[PDB]
RNA sequence: UUCGGAGAUACUCGAGUGGCGAACGGGUGAGUAACACGUGGGUGAUCUGCCCUGCACUUCGGGAUAAGCCUGGGAAACUGGGUCUAAUACCGGAUAGGACCACGGGAUGCAUGUCUUGUGGUGGAAAGCGCUUUAGCGGUGUGGGAUGAGCCCGCGGCCUAUCAGCUUGUUGGUGGGGUGACGGCCUACCAAGGCGACGACGGGUAGCCGGCCUGAGAGGGUGUCCGGCCACACUGGGACUGAGAUACGGCCCAGACUCCUACGGGAGGCAGCAGUGGGGAAUAUUGCACAAUGGGCGCAAGCCUGAUGCAGCGACGCCGCGUG
RNA sequence: GCUCGUAGGUGGUUUGUCGCGUUGUUCGUGAAAUCUCACGGCUUAACUGUGAGCGUGCGGGCGAUACGGGCAGACUAGAGU
C-alpha cells in the first residue's frame, strides 16, 4: 500500500517511417494519387548501376496534384488494398 | 595397416637407402625385379611421385594419413616443406628413433605400439602421437630391465642425437626443447617435390 | 513460461551444457533467448560458470529456473543474492591446480644435473 | 476418439458451445431491438435501450464469450447511432 | 464377529463432475513461384494462458445435474425416461475508472492522431480448500514488465514470349457491417479505374534458409545429418472449444478403400517408435531405461514422457591401430 | 540489304549548390552449430569445449565533396541554322 498505483512506461523512442520523392503519373482516382518513384543500384554480377522505377499509390486528403508535380511521401498503414503512402507536401509543382 | 614386407626392396626402387646401414643395398642399388637394370625414362611425374614415397617409407605413414599431414602443412604460415617435415619429425616413433632407444624405425614403432612409454605420466600406445614443446617422454617402469630397452643403454653413442631433444642418465627420459625447424632434420630427400606432387 | 534451462551439446558420452534462457514451448536444442553460462559435469568438482549479472536480470523479470539450474544458482550465490538469503557469496570451488607446462620441464632439467 | 481425456473434452466442448451460443444469440436480439427503436426516431426508448444493451455487451465480455474489444466496438457503434438521432 | 456377512467415521482409490495440459514434443516434404522464406524496417493499426512486480479487492443469494439408484430401446456401437446429490461447475444482484459518449485542459507529431489528467452521463469481477500448529496453496479487477504471436512494407534468390492483353469487388471514394487489428475483408451506392514488353496473364518445375560439395577466386551445383521458419496429417470441405488450432493419435459432412452386422446400422486412418506387405539397384530391432537433460500436472512425494538418453544391425562414411 | 526513329543506355567546357550514388567513422543487427585461427579436453586422431575472426550485407546517427547524378545559371569548340 506504498506504491504509486501507476508505473510509468519505459520511454520507447518513436521509430520513423520511410520518406520518398517522385513524380505523379495519375490523378483521376478520387482522393488517391499515383507516384512514380525510382532508385538505382548495382548489378550483382556486372557492377553497372541499374536505374529502375516503381509506381506506388498515395492518399490525397484534398485532391490537389496533377501530372508532373514532384511530391514528397511517407508510408502508412494499409488504407485500401494497395494504398500504403500519404502525401506530405508538394514542392516545385508542374511547370 | 602397416606395410610388413621387405624393406630393402623399397629402398632399391627409390634408389635411396632409407634405413640406416644396409649391405643388401649397395650390392644392388638399382630397382628390384626382373627388369631392374634398365636405363629408365625419368618423367617429371616420376620425380615428384618417387620423392613422396621416400618420406612415406622413412616414417612409416600410409597415404591417407600422409595426405592429412599435407592438409595442415599447406595451411600453416611459413612454408609447406618445412611444416610437413616438422610434423613428421614430431611423431612419437620418430622421437624414439632420434633419441637412440631403437636401432631402426620399425622397432621404434613396436616399442611405442606395445605401450612401453609414457609422455606426461600418461600411458600411450599410439605411434603417430605428436609430441609438443616441453613434452617429457618418460618410459614405463615395467619396460625397464627388459632386453630391447637395456640393449639400447650401452649403444647411446653410435648415432647422433639432434639438438631439439635431449636424453639423460639411467632414469631414461627424453625432453623436447622445441619443435625441430630445418637444420637438425636428417635429409635423404628434398622437400619441394612433395609439395609439387599434390598440386597435380 | 520463460525458463532458465540446460542445453545438451557435447559428444555421445560427454554431456556439455549451456545455461540458456528459453521458453517452455521450445525443445532442448532450439533457439534460446540468451546464453548466460555453462556447466560441465565431468570435471572433478564440476565446471560451473554463470554470467551472474544477466542471471540477475532474468530472475528479476520472472524467468523460472529448472531444478538443476536452481542448484547451480545456489552454488554461485546468484539465487541467494536475489531472494535475500544470507549465503550470497559464491561457494563454488575449482579443482586444485596442476603445475604448468614450463615449471615441470625446468624441474626435470634441474633434476638431471 | 482414442485417448481417454479426449472423450471427456468432447463432452465439455459441446456444453461450452451451447453456453456461448445462447449468450451470443441474445446479444443479436438486444442490438436488433435497439436498431428498430432508433429507426422510430424516439430517443425516449432508445436512451434506455442503449443503457441496457451496452450493459449486456459488458456482461458477455466478462463471461469470456466475446472479446473485450468486440464489446467496445459494438457499444461505440450503438452509442453513435443514437447521436445521429 | 460373519463363520465369508459388517461398520465413509477412516488413510487410500476404480468410475464420474470440475481445473490445467492435450496447439508443445515427434513426423513428413504432397501442395506452394508466395510477404512462403532470407535480410532490414513499420505496428499513432493489435492480441498475449501460465511467469514477475506495483495497486485495489475477495460481497450477498439462487436453480440444477453427472455419478448413484430404478427402468425402456438396440445384434452391436450406443442411447431414452423417472428419481437423486455435491462443488473452485453454472446462474442472478451490490460496490470496483483503463469498456463507451460528450465537453475539458495539459503535454506531444508522423497526417489519421497518441499519451496523461478533469467534469458529467452509462457500465462490467471473484472461490475457496487445507493445517502436525509460522504445513500451506488458491480467487478477481487494473498499472507495468517479460515472453510468444498476428499483420503491412523495402530489398534478394528458377525456367519459359513457339504464353501479349489481362482485370468488374476489379482500382479508388463515401455510409454502414465485420475482426484482436488495419484493409474490398464483406455490403450498398458513386466514380471509371488498376496492371503490363523493368514480362502482366498463362505454362513448366520447386518447400525456403543457416549450410553442404566443388573452385585460386569469381562463379556453378545442391538443401542430406544437425539447427531455423513454413506447409500438410486417407482425399475434399467446414466450424466448435480455447490465451492460442494445418486440432497427426478430436468433432461434423462428402468421397475412396478395409472390416463388423441379427441388414435396421455401425467401426477405422503408422508421413509417432518398432514392425509387415509392396515398389526398388538399395536403406536397420516388433531393444533397454526414465539414471541424465527438456516438458505436462501436482503444495509435495510422485505419476506420465517410443521427446530424449543408450543399446542392436549394415565397412555406409570418416578417423585411429594391428596382422610382427 | 540499307536507312529513319520509339523506349532505353551513354554524354562537351565552366560557376554555385544539394549530399541520392560513392567514400570515412560510430551504433544496432547479421542466432547457435558449420568454416578459419589460437589454446583446452577425449591415450592420439576424427570428435568436442572456449576465445577471436568471418557473417562481403541492412537500418540509424555524424563527417568529406574529387568523380557520377539532381537542381539553378554561364560558355562556343560538338550539333544545327
Ligand atoms: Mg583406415
Ligand atoms: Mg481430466
Ligand atoms: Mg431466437
Ligand atoms: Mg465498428
Ligand atoms: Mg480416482
Ligand atoms: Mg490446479
Ligand atoms: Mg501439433
Ligand atoms: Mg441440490
Ligand atoms: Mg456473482
Ligand atoms: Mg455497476
Ligand atoms: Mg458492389
Ligand atoms: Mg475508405
Ligand atoms: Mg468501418
Ligand atoms: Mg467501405
Ligand atoms: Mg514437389
Ligand atoms: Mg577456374
Ligand atoms: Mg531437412
Ligand atoms: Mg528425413
Ligand atoms: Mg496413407
Ligand atoms: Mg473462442
Ligand atoms: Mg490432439
Ligand atoms: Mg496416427
Ligand atoms: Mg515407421
Ligand atoms: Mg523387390
Ligand atoms: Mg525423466
Ligand atoms: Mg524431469
Ligand atoms: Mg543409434
Ligand atoms: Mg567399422
Ligand atoms: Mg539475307
Ligand atoms: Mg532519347
Ligand atoms: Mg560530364
Ligand atoms: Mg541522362
Ligand atoms: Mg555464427
Ligand atoms: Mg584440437
Ligand atoms: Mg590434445
Ligand atoms: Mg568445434
Ligand atoms: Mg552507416
Ligand atoms: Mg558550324
Amino acid at each position: 500500500v506504498k506504491g504509486p498505483k501507476h508505473t510509468p512506461r519505459t520511454p520507447k523512442p518513436r521509430g520513423r517511417r520511410k520518406t520518398r520523392i517522385g513524380y505523379v503519373v495519375s490523378d483521376k482516382m478520387q482522393k488517391t494519387i499515383v507516384v512514380e518513384l525510382e532508385d538505382r543500384m548495382r548489378h550483382p554480377l556486372y557492377g553497372k548501376i541499374i536505374r529502375t522505377t516503381k509506381k506506388v499509390k498515395a492518399h490525397d486528403e484534398d485532391s490537389v496534384a496533377g501530372i508532373g508535380d514532384r511530391v514528397s511521401l511517407m508510408e502508412t498503414r494499409p488504407l485500401s488494398a494497395t494504398k500504403r503512402w500519404r502525401l506530405v507536401e508538394i514542392l516545385e509543382k508542374a511547370k | 595397416a602397416r606395410y610388413t614386407g621387405p624393406v630393402t626392396r623399397k629402398s632399391r626402387r627409390l634408389r635411396t637407402d632409407l634405413v640406416g646401414g644396409d649391405q643388401a643395398f649397395e650390392k644392388r642399388p638399382y630397382p628390384p625385379g626382373q627388369h631392374g637394370r634398365a636405363r629408365i625414362k625419368e618423367s617429371e611425374y616420376l620425380l615428384q611421385l618417387q620423392e613422396k614415397q621416400k618420406a612415406r617409407f622413412t616414417y612409416g605413414v600410409m597415404e591417407k594419413q600422409f595426405r592429412r599431414y599435407y592438409e595442415e602443412a599447406v595451411r600453416q604460415p611459413g612454408k609447406t616443406g618445412e611444416e610437413l617435415l616438422k610434423i613428421l619429425e614430431s611423431r612419437l616413433d620418430n622421437v624414439i628413433y632420434r633419441a637412440g632407444l631403437a636401432r631402426t624405425r620399425r622397432m621404434a614403432r613396436q616399442l611405442v605400439s606395445h605401450g612401453h612409454f609414457n609422455v606426461n605420466g600418461v600411458h600411450v600406445n599410439v605411434p603417430s602421437y605428436r609430441v609438443s614443446q616441453y613434452d617429457i617422454v618418460d618410459v614405463r617402469d615395467k619396460s625397464l630391465n627388459t632386453v630391447p630397452f637395456q640393449i639400447a643403454r650401452e649403444t647411446a653413442g653410435e648415432r647422433p642425437i639432434p639438438s631439439w631433444l635431449q636424453v639423460v642418465g639411467e632414469r631414461q627420459r627424453v625432453l623436447i626443447h622445441q619443435l625441430p625447424e630445418r637444420a637438425q632434420i636428417d635429409v635423404p630427400l628434398t622437400e619441394q617435390l612433395i609439395v609439387e606432387y599434390y598440386s597435380k | 513460461a520463460v525458463k532458465i534451462k540446460l542445453t545438451r551439446l557435447g559428444k555421445i558420452r560427454n554431456p556439455q551444457y549451456r545455461v540458456a534462457v528459453a521458453d517452455a514451448r521450445t525443445r532442448r536444442d532450439g533457439r534460446a533467448i540468451e546464453v548466460i553460462g555453462r556447466y560441465h559435469p565431468k570435471e572433478e568438482p564440476s565446471l560451473i560458470e554463470i554470467n551472474s549479472e544477466r542471471a540477475q536480470y532474468w530472475l528479476s523479470v520472472g524467468a523460472q529456473p529448472t531444478e538443476p539450474v536452481l542448484k547451480l544458482l545456489k552454488i554461485t550465490g546468484d539465487w541467494q543474492k536475489f531472494k535475500g538469503l544470507p549465503g550470497a557469496q559464491g561457494r563454488l570451488k575449482v579443482a586444485a591446480p596442476k603445475p604448468s607446462k614450463l615449471e615441470v620441464f625446468n624441474a626435470a632439467l634441474a633434476a638431471a644435473d | 476418439a482414442n485417448i481417454k481425456s479426449q472423450q471427456k473434452r468432447n463432452r465439455t466442448n459441446e456444453r461450452a458451445r451451447l453456453r456461448n451460443k445462447a449468450v451470443k444469440s441474445s446479444l443479436r436480439t438486444a442490438v436488433r431491438a435497439f436498431r428498430e427503436a432508433a429507426h422510430a426516431g424516439d430517443k425516449a426508448k432508445a436512451a434506455e435501450l442503449l443503457a441496457s444493451t451496452n450493459r449486456k455487451l459488458d456482461k458477455a465480455a466478462s463471461k469470456g464469450v466475446i472479446h473485450k474489444n468486440q464489446a467496445a466496438n459494438k457499444k461505440s457503434a450503438l452509442a453513435q447511432a443514437l447521436n445521429k438521432l
